[PDB]
């Protein structure tokens, strides 16, 4: 099922990452 | 011959620049692979068309033998299929590549970097069966993985084969994998690839002029507002070319000052001519004199000056005029692309002074008028004025019962209740502007 | 930074010798047809003098 | 551009049309998905004898438009056309959502297993065991 | 190949009075020969030729609406769905007609749109499209009675199958006149009577003001 189970993989990775780099800027301004 | 020399020792150091500047964007495809940051990728893409030429065939021969010293299939059915060199003594042993990163295998990005560039390479060779052969195995082999990284190149690299297709004539041809591969982006969201499947899938009806398919392609499409700025001219042009084809007029010419303005300032002299013909002609045909400070831009003068001619002789609507000027540059007119709205133009031009008399006075007696507009008929000045009215370009109620022709009123909306609206659209812009950027601080 | 070789770039048509323009920055209704002032006043004028 | 002989009310001249059709789907969706009343009639129609066929046209067309839903139902309605098919890009699509649709249904039934179980289609079921 | 036999031509009013001589040239032939991609280059040589008739048929019948089941090929044909050969009608006495039919509802999308085929012969002219194309080029400005008057320009196939389809909006077009000539009618048209027979401001708004604000207040203080 590579065409698809690899198919979510990434359909939940890439968007995922972006709630991590998201989650300093939340950091960087509270401490600031 | 001294020249000779100097031309080698010229060739040799534009290589090892070249080899520096490969192993850079190298490095910068393994930093936005490891972070997932393709911040690097389009920077690639952006100074891509820097690195066009600095090399030759020995040359990348020799870069790809010591590149991918891994056991790549790509590599090893490439080999084969590539022309034989005659045997040459003089071969660098160039192993950058040792121990760990040896072993590991060369990333598609980088095969892919490698291809497109000799892509180039026999572009400007102009060898069109091996750029076709070389295209399909860039397709096999990025349509046997699916990471998304690979589609930061993979884009440029589709947008180089269509070209060289394009020379073959072969768009008929191509229009089968463009439709396959936008419909595959689309199913997976890839926003430069189907940026740049969706304009050259337009590039080619505009061409062969399938102006219906054109506008089932774009009406039932969805384009991406994140698109790259370029990407967004374009999109703007083709859809501007076909909308002032389709005989709906203001929004083409909004949409086509939009992207003009978008446009490049000072690159792209022959696309900034086009466009702004186009945009010229449409204007002309709206009823609203261009603007004559173009008409003297040293870059963009003469491919124009033709386009001034048209312009005077409409505004002064002097018909021995138009119809000499037509007589003396139709081919030009052909070979831009405008023939068919001139013709247009070439009974619209009384809807132009129908409304520079009507935006000059506010009350103007029918015979009057027709002898303003040369018509010789009180009831033509009469079916002149309605149709004015009708197609939206004055706004005008005419009294047929004393001459009347009653302008527009006292203070409109627009000391009202239009200035709020105005503002509106500003202040949501504005905030846009901030939430993205503040959005867009930073990764780390 | 892009070439942006949509495909034309205009070979300049019809190169020929520079017309010189004019440093001068001109509006649209600069050039029109017209006799000239005085002469205007002078067909003008007659009659009970204009 | 077919579609006018399509216009044509004998079943078998319909079928065939639609048959001609379905090797250029993929290529005039664009212009094709202004004919999606017609197909979605004729597969309105029962008593169609190339019902399947018709399901089959419409389900891919709402593909290529980006429908999904639609594309699945339409998939559904046509039930074993697909079941053969097991190799191709607009049927691993196909699979990937109704895979997706009936996860989400037995989630469903998971969290709320209390009788009143959501009829899950036979095909449905047939499906997820071909994959 | 069912070749010939609808030779009616001629005069029979129904092209071929009973479809049997008539919608049986295709009925099922249709299928047969190839029309889908030197092939069935005599079906080529009928390509849509079966019915290019058939579609005169329904011109010479008052069949409307069907031309729209049959441009379908004569397009494809003449628009070449493949270049061919031999191409005598919609180059001259046809096409033009669906340049009436481009217009003729009252639509000019198409009217402009198919106007990039005839490739350039067009303002080269050729009897043609010439005169189906003048009554647009000779209404669009609104000199309806640029065309009345000598409207009986038609050299070509009947096309009055539209050309009076087509007068007929003009008519209701004109009739369009600052909406609310007394009994005198309009002099372009005047059937009498029988066309009389034919036929915020001061409120601010405050509830759609009270959004826009309170989203401009909702963005301003929002996601930190």
């Amino acid at each position: 099922l590579r065409q698809y189970y690899l198919s979510k993989i990434e359909e939940l990775q890439l968007i995922v990452n972006d709630k991590s780099q998201n989650l300093r800027r939340l950091q960087a301004q509270r401490n600031e | 011959k001294t020249a000779a020399a100097a031309a080698e020792h010229s060739q040799r150091e534009l290589d090892t620049v070249t080899l520096e500047d490969i192993k850079e964007h190298v490095k910068q495809l393994e930093k936005a692979v490891s972070g997932k940051e393709p911040r690097f990728v389009l920077r690639a893409l952006r100074m891509l068309p820097s690195t066009s030429r600095r090399l030759n065939h020995y040359v990348l021969y020799k870069a790809v033998q010591g590149f991918f010293t891994s056991n790549n299939a790509t590599r090893d059915f490439l080999l084969p299929f590539l022309e034989e060199p005659m045997d040459t003594e003089a071969d660098l042993q160039f192993r950058p590549r040792t121990g760990k990163a040896a072993s590991t295998p060369l990333l598609p990005e980088v095969e892919a970097y490698l291809q497109l560039l000799v892509v180039i390479f026999m572009m400007n060779s102009k060898r069109y069966k091996e750029a076709q052969k070389i295209s399909d195995d860039l397709m096999q082999k990025i349509s046997t993985q699916n990471r998304r990284a690979l589609d930061l190149v993979a884009a440029k690299c589709y947008y180089y084969h269509a070209r060289v297709y394009e020379f073959l004539d072969k768009l008929d041809v191509v229009r089968s994998f463009l439709h396959a591969r936008l419909r595959t982006a689309t199913l997976r969201h890839d926003a430069d690839g189907q940026a740049t499947l969706l304009n050259l899938l337009l590039r080619n009806y505009l061409h062969y002029s399938l102006y219906d398919q054109a506008e089932k392609l774009v009406s039932k499409s969805v384009f991406p507002e994140q698109a790259n700025n370029n990407e967004w001219a374009r999109y703007l042009y083709y859809t501007g070319r076909i909308k002032a084809i389709q005989l709906e007029y203001s929004e083409a010419r909004r949409t086509m000052t939009n992207a003009l303005r978008k446009a490049p300032q000072h690159t792209a002299v022959g696309f900034k001519q086009t466009v702004h013909k186009l945009l010229i002609v449409v204007e002309l045909l709206l009823g609203e004199i261009p603007d004559r400070l173009q008409f003297r831009q040293p870059s963009l003068k003469r491919s124009l000056m033709p386009y001034f001619l048209l312009t005077q002789a409409v505004r002064t609507g002097n018909l021995a005029k138009f119809n000499q000027v037509l007589d003396q540059f139709g081919e030009k007119f052909q070979a831009d692309g405008t023939y068919t709205l001139i013709i247009r133009l070439r009974h619209n031009v009384i809807k132009t002074g129908v409304r520079m008399i009507s935006l000059s006075y506010s009350r103007i007696s029918l015979a009057d008028i027709a002898q303003k507009l040369q018509l010789d008929s009180p009831e033509d000045a009469e079916f002149i004025v309605a149709k004015a009215i009708r197609d939206g370009v004055i706004e005008a109620s005419i009294n047929h019962e004393k001459g009347y022709v009653q302008s527009k009123e006292m203070i409109d909306i627009y000391s009202t209740r239009e200035p709020q609206l105005a503002f509106h659209q500003r202040i949501s812009f504005c905030l846009d502007i901030h939430n993205m950027s503040v959005k867009a601080m930073r990764f780390p | 930074d892009d070439e942006f070789e949509e495909f034309p770039a205009e070979d300049w048509a019809g190169l020929d010798e520079d017309e010189d323009a004019h440093v001068w920055e001109d509006n649209w209704d600069d050039d029109n047809v017209e006799d000239d002032f005085s002469n205007q006043l002078r067909a003008e004028l007659e009659k009970h003098g204009y | 551009g077919i579609i006018s002989l399509l216009d044509e009310d004998e079943p078998q001249l319909k079928e065939f049309a639609l048959h001609k059709l379905n090797a250029v789907v993929n290529d005039f969706w664009a212009e094709i998905s202004e004919s999606v009343d017609k197909i979605e009639v004729l597969y309105e129609d029962e008593g169609f004898r190339s019902r399947q066929f018709a399901a089959l046209v419409a389900s891919k067309v709402f593909y290529h438009l980006g429908a999904f839903e639609e594309s699945l139902n339409y998939a559904l309605g046509a039930g074993d056309l697909f079941n053969v098919n097991d190799n191709s890009e607009y049927v691993e699509t196909i699979i990937a959502k109704c895979i997706d649709h009936y996860t989400k249904q037995c989630v469903e039934n998971a969290d709320l297993p209390e009788g009143e179980k959501k009829p899950i289609d036979q095909r449905l079921e047939g499906i997820v065991n071909k994959m | 190949m069912y070749e010939q036999l609808k030779g009616e031509w001629n005069r029979k009013s129904p092209n071929l009075s009973k479809c049997g001589e008539e919608l049986g040239r295709l009925k099922l032939v249709l299928l047969e020969l190839n029309f889908l991609p030197k092939l069935t280059k005599q079906q080529l040589i009928l390509a849509r030729d079966i019915l290019e008739i058939g579609a005169q048929w329904s011109i010479l019948r008052k069949d409307i609406p069907s031309f729209e089941r049959y441009m379908a090929q004569l397009k494809c044909y003449y628009f070449d769905y493949k270049e061919q050969l031999p191409e005598s009608a919609y180059m001259h006495q046809l096409l033009g007609l669906n340049l009436l039919f481009l217009l003729s509802q009252n639509r000019v999308a198409e009217f402009h749109t198919e106007l990039e085929r005839l490739p350039a012969k067009d303002i080269q002219t050729n009897v043609y499209i010439k005169h189906p194309v003048s009554l647009e080029q000779y209404l669009m400005e609104g000199s309806y009675n640029k065309v009345f008057l000598a409207k009986g320009n038609i050299p070509a196939e009947s096309y009055t199958f539209f050309i009076d389809i087509l007068l007929d909006t003009i008519r209701d077009e004109i009739a369009g006149c600052i909406e609310k000539l007394f009994t005198e009618a309009t002099r372009i048209l005047f059937k009498m009577t029988d066309y009389a027979k034919k036929r915020e401001d001061t409120t601010i708004p405050s509830t759609e003001l009270a959004k826009q604000v309170i989203e401009y207040a909702r963005q301003l203080e929002m996601i930190v």
